[PDB]
């Protein structure tokens, strides 16, 4: 019934159809990652360790990863965050030497707040980085932590109030049986960044791979 | 009892 | 650069075997559907055969279909004819012509320049009655092509196509599907007609427009020509 | 200081005293006696199966037939609605895509996103190819919104809280449409194109003027973010979806809302809308994962278009009136009619 | 008679697992067919819910052979078919749970691996493959499955002497090839994949609900319970004299109806996540 | 925020300087256009399925 144009049309889109599912394919395993963060907060060293939007390419032991750095988008941010519902893990960069420079600890923790508990990301688990550990460490002596947070009935050393800070943090969660959060303590810059990244990013893949087999 | 009756094979 | 060039023509003993190629240059290759079309040395235009894009669908005209093999290497941008047991019949010049369908393209639109084989010694007809028709400069001249059968689809097209062969040139698509004017046609160039019986009307004709006009159907495989409607003085 | 602050609240008191004037009758109380349209019952004619993510923007061909949508798995696919056939698939630089235009000649494609860039797409190529014509770059913010103009003219809509108009075959902004305070949403062309409405983020809906380019008028009302507008056909009124759940109808001579489009039961934001031809049906994609017909002059509801497994993002009417495109986060657009 | 009313009771679940297999796999072939994407597990649960829906489909065949006393009326190549069908199907739905537990398997102990090298072109092979043997394996039911008519009574049999010790070897080659590589391999290979999930899902604690490790018992207990009866019936019918003909003239139809039963239960035993909802969405 | 302030007053003062029309004179407008044009509205009126272009 078809014209020989007409059948030549169809074979065309055929093919073109051929090769959006194989770009499909191709495309559906890449690893995901959307690189959040309050302001400069070690985003660019972990950047470096792995317009408005900066994708990041890069390959750790067989695994293809995307990093979308979108610190750039000085625009509200509720109009575009869906766009990411779906990614595969959010890496949250704190920068915890600022929990005394101007109170930008506590704008880091209402993003974090922000972002964790959004609608979109209810299954999307995070790798909080916690970064500048060194000036945090030989800071932490001079200035007390009290200065952050007043209710800190803890020793101004560091072992203790990074654990504070962590567990702050992770107390944000309100979604504490559908999404996990992987904290990192990184100022080594021994490799160690992509390395949790790759284990919590396996992890995160496992459990997805259950959800889709139906297993679940 | 022929073999292969009452089932399927 | 959009150039097609044939190669592998010449002088065959009858009953032989000879390759012909046409290396494309200068458009995406592997999104166009290949024809090959032949002309005798005093007679017009005639289908030979046609590879899909993918390489997925073939047609031969009837009286090759078995002798002839058209094949396509994408990756090295060439069209291939393999021809075995060149009879008499077969002595022509071929041409590598590129075609795209998807709604409203325009196929048949660039035609290679065409190479020379000599091989030493239902179907829908398409009738140009006028074989010759003398016409001066300036002046207006309309071009009548009848069929056979009705070419306008029930999809609303008529597979009706124009073609010019400018004396010692290759073919040059003017009007396809019966209506529509392709890219580089001065607008003078005009198509129109029911089923079954078309005009093309150069308006103001002036040098260059002197040749041979040729009228393909595209309803339905093989394509057919027309004999030619030959322009002088 | 103070004495100018002073000065502008007197200027708007003073502007919405005037537009309370003119104000004697509602469209409601105009509109009482027609018959109502009754029940618009459209079936899927329709549906497109190539996309592989959420579709985020589509836009008809003034031929009525042919179609563009974006999505982001990274593709521009260009559909014949009448065959189902896929004409062209456009591979995108950056997949994070937000909107999609249809050059009124059919040419040219443009597409843009949270790259702040503007792609300009060259159809018909003697090459056989779609090709990047010219990027268009100078937005600091998210591409909302593109329209064409003509061949060689787009305004664009940014989330930077300006709307830009440009000249292609430069690529420089010949004019910036600087008048908003929050991210400028949505874009509609006027039938005449010497001027259009963008909705942004403040809850109000700005008219510009393409040739002269300022803000001849603001519309105020909505009471959350503006996500879609669209000209009423006459090109004297137009159409806004806001997050509030609600669409509002404005009209620029008149200068203030004429009617509400809103019900008890939607509660959800409305992400597309679309008039049609005659102008008496306005059509609104939803949060519902659905959309909605609106008998225009009655506020009434006069259909839904439910056939969608997510948000309705993009919606269009052909420029003959014949069908309505819908496409969606599932990964699905839908032809109705 | 109890033996009449046992049969009665017999093709009463026959024919209500029949149905059921009919309802579930056409649902699930509708939603493999139009709703969810075609990735690497949709190929799997498509053609697992064809080889069921096939085979629940030639069912009523058998089951109008049950509803009166064993009485075939049919002739030989309604034998043939009917019971080629019956066991290439059984051996495609066996090796495809197989190759879905390996699937799962790989999935969580080489999660990269998987990302990096699981595609529908691979799947597509590997149920290709999967058809191919069942076939090869199911061949037997063409060759034998004559039909006999005695005293009056005539009754589709597996005819291993093609109207004696050939006629024995080819019958003992045949069950237990079937039985190898039917019960036996699959069921080591479905138990060692779903027990390395569980082991892994302990060591790395992944779980945090109790339905992933109920889904794999019941997966595992049913495909055993199911499919034992069946093959270990027919593994006692070589040297059948030894044995009361009351044994297999009971045992055989009650191993039947566990079977039919496996065919109609796995696909709501595998099809269960977000398809459904998306159904009860529509 | 000197600049900002002038500014706004100056694009107030112009949108306070355009002529209205009635409100019932707009919505009289709105009206006869969607009478004017409801045979050419094949959403309005659903044409058979002759002519429909998306059939199937
Ligand atoms: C003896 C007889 C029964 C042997 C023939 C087996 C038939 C039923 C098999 C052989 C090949 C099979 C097809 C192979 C590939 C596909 C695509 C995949 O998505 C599953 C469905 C489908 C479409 C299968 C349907 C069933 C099929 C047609
Ligand atoms: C009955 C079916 C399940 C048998 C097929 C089992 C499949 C799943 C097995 C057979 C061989 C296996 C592969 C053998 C070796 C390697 C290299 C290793 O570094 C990564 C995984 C990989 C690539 C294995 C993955 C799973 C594998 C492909
Ligand atoms: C009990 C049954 C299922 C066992 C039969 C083997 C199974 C597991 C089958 C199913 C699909 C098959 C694969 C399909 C395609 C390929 C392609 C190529 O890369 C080599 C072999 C390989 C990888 C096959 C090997 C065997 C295979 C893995
Ligand atoms: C003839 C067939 C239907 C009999 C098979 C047993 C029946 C009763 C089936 C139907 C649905 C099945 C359930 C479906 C889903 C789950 C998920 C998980 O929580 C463990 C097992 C469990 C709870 C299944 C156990 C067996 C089950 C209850
Ligand atoms: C026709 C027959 C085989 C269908 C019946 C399937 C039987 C074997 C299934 C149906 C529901 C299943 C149970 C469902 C849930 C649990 C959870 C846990 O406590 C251990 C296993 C146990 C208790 C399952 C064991 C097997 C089970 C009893």
């Amino acid at each position: 019934t078809l014209s020989a144009e007409d059948k030549a049309a169809v074979e065309r889109s055929k093919m073109i159809d051929r090769n959006l599912r194989e770009d499909g394919e191709k495309a559906a395993r890449e690893v995901k990652l959307l690189l959040l963060g309050a302001g400069e907060s070690g985003k660019s060293t972990i950047v470096k360790q792995m317009t408005g939007i900066v994708e990041t390419h890069f390959t750790f032991k067989d695994l293809h990863f995307k990093m979308f750095d979108v610190g750039a988008q000085r625009s509200e941010r509720k109009k575009w965050i869906h766009c990411f519902e779906g990614v595969t893990a959010i890496i949250f960069c704190v920068a915890l030497s600022d929990y005394d420079l101007v109170n930008r600890m506590h704008e880091s923790m209402k993003l974090f707040d922000s972002i964790c508990n959004n609608k979109w990301f209810t299954d999307t688990s995070i790798i909080l980085f916690l970064n500048k550990k060194d000036l945090f460490e030989e800071k932490i002596k001079k200035s007390p932590l009290t200065i952050c947070y007043p209710e800190y009935a803890g020793s101004n050393t560091y072992e203790e109030a990074a654990a504070y800070i962590q567990c702050q943090f992770e107390d944000l969660n309100k979604r504490k049986d559908t999404k996990e959060i992987y904290t990192h303590f990184t100022c080594s810059t021994d490799t160690k960044n992509v390395q949790f990244v790759f284990d919590a990013v396996t992890d995160v893949i496992i459990k997805n791979n259950l959800k889709d087999c139906g297993l679940f | 009892y022929f073999p292969g009756q009452f089932a399927f094979s | 650069d959009v150039q097609l060039v044939e190669s592998g023509g010449g002088l065959v003993q009858p009953g032989g075997s000879r390759k012909l190629s046409c290396s494309a240059s200068g458009f995406a290759f592997s999104s166009f559907g290949m024809h090959w079309v032949r002309q005798a040395p005093e007679k017009g235009l005639e289908w030979v055969a046609y590879i899909s894009s993918g390489s997925g669908t073939i047609y031969y005209a009837d009286t090759v279909k078995g002798r002839f093999t058209i094949s396509r290497d994408d990756p090295k941008n060439t069209l291939f004819l393999q021809m075995t047991s060149l009879r008499s019949e077969d002595t022509a010049m071929y041409y590598c012509v590129r075609s795209i369908y998807y709604y409203g393209s325009s196929p048949f639109d660039f035609w290679g320049q065409g190479t020379t084989l000599t091989v030493s010694s239902s179907d829908i007809v398409m009738t140009q009655a006028t074989s010759s028709v003398p016409v001066t400069p300036g002046e207006s001249v309309s071009i009548s092509c009848r069929s056979s059968k009705s070419l306008l689809h029930s999809n609303g097209n008529t597979y009706l196509y124009w073609f010019l062969q400018r004396p010692g040139q290759s073919p040059q698509l003017l009007i396809y599907r019966m209506s529509n004017l392709a890219s580089g046609v001065p607008d003078r160039f005009s198509g129109s007609g029911s089923g079954t019986a078309f005009t093309l009307t150069i308006s103001r004709l002036e040098a260059e427009d002197v040749g041979v006009y040729y009228c393909m159907q595209h309803l339905e495989y093989p394509l057919t020509f027309g004999a030619g409607t030959k322009l002088e003085l | 200081l103070d004495q100018l602050r002073q000065e502008a609240e007197q200027l708007k008191n003073q502007i919405r005293d005037a537009r309370k004037a003119c104000a004697d009758a509602t469209l409601s109380q105009i509109t009482n006696n027609i018959d109502p349209v009754g029940r618009i019952q459209m079936r899927t004619r329709r549906t497109l199966r190539g996309h592989l993510a959420k579709i985020y923007a589509m836009h008809w061909g003034t031929d009525s037939r042919l179609l563009v949508s974006a999505s982001q798995d990274g593709k521009l696919i260009i559909w014949d609605s009448y065959t189902t056939n896929k004409v062209h698939a456009i591979p995108l630089r950056s997949s994070w895509v937000m909107t999609c235009a249809y050059a009124p000649s059919g040419n040219y494609v443009a597409c843009g996103g949270l790259d702040n860039i503007c792609s300009i797409y060259n159809l018909k190529t003697r090459e056989g190819n779609v090709r990047v014509s010219r990027e268009l770059a100078g937005h600091t913010g998210y591409l909302s919104c593109c329209r064409f103009l003509d061949d060689n003219q787009i305004v664009t809509s940014s989330g930077d809280t300006t709307c830009a108009l440009w000249d292609i075959e430069t690529g420089q902004q010949t004019t910036t449409f600087t008048g908003h305070t929050g991210d400028v949403m949505s874009l509609s062309l006027a039938p005449d194109t010497r001027l259009f409405v963008s909705g942004a983020c403040d809850a109000s809906a700005k008219l510009w003027d393409v040739r002269e380019g300022m803000c001849r008028q603001t519309f105020t009302g909505h009471e959350s973010d503006i996500n879609a507008i669209c000209f009423f056909p006459n090109g004297n009124a137009f159409a806004t979806g806001s997050d509030d759940a609600t669409c509002r109808l404005f009209d620029l001579r008149a200068d203030q809302e004429l009617m509400t489009y809103s019900h008890d039961n939607i509660i959800c934001g409305i992400t597309s809308v679309s008039f049609s031809k005659s102008g008496r049906l306005l059509l609104a994609g939803y949060d519902d994962f659905n959309c909605n017909v609106w008998d225009a002059l009655k506020a009434d509801r006069a259909g839904v278009l439910a056939g969608h497994d997510n948000r309705v993002s993009c919606l269009g009417v052909t420029d003959d009136g014949m069908a309505v495109a819908t496409g969606s986060w599932d990964s699905f657009l839908k032809i109705w009619n | 008679l109890e033996a009449r009313v046992t049969r009665i009771f017999l093709v009463v679940v026959y024919s209500i697992v029949c149905f059921l297999g009919i309802l579930g796999n056409g649902l699930v072939i509708i939603i493999a067919t139009f709703k969810m994407k075609k990735t690497v597990n949709m190929v799997w649960f498509l053609n697992l819910a064809v080889a069921d829906f096939l085979f629940n489909v030639f069912l009523p065949i058998h089951i109008t052979y049950a509803a009166m006393d064993y009485h075939w009326v049919f002739g030989t190549a309604m034998c043939k078919i009917s019971n080629f069908l019956l066991i290439h199907n059984m051996f495609t739905s066996v090796f495809l749970l197989t190759i879905i537990s390996s699937d799962r398997c790989i999935s969580v102990l080489l999660p990269v691996w998987s990302q990096n090298h699981r595609s529908v072109r691979l799947a597509y092979m590997a149920c290709m493959v999967i058809w191919v043997l069942a076939f090869f394996l199911s061949s037997p039911s063409l060759v034998f499955r004559d039909t006999a008519n005695l005293h009056g009574k005539i009754s589709c049999f597996n005819n291993f002497s093609l109207s004696d010790p050939v006629g024995y070897s080819r019958h003992m080659v045949v069950t237990v090839t079937r039985f190898l590589c039917g019960f036996l391999v699959p069921v080591l290979i479905i138990t060692a994949c779903y027990l390395t999930i569980v082991c892994k899902l302990q060591r790395n604690r992944l779980a945090k609900t109790k339905k992933p490790f109920k889904i794999i018992v019941t997966i595992i207990i049913t495909f055993f319970l199911c499919w034992c009866p069946y093959h270990t019936l027919n593994l006692l019918e070589l040297h059948h004299t030894a044995m009361p003909g009351s044994v297999f003239s009971l045992g055989l139809p009650l191993a039947t109806a566990l079977a039919i039963a496996n065919s109609c239960m796995n696909p709501i035993l595998y099809v269960f996540m977000g398809q459904d909802f998306k159904k009860f969405k529509v | 925020s000197i600049a900002q302030a002038r500014k706004l007053v100056e694009q107030l003062k112009m949108e306070a300087n355009i002529d209205r029309i009635k409100v019932s004179k707009a919505a009289a407008d709105l009206m006869a256009y969607c009478e004017a044009h409801a045979k050419e509205d094949p959403l309005l009126t659903p044409v058979p399925a002759s002519e429909n272009p998306f059939r199937e």
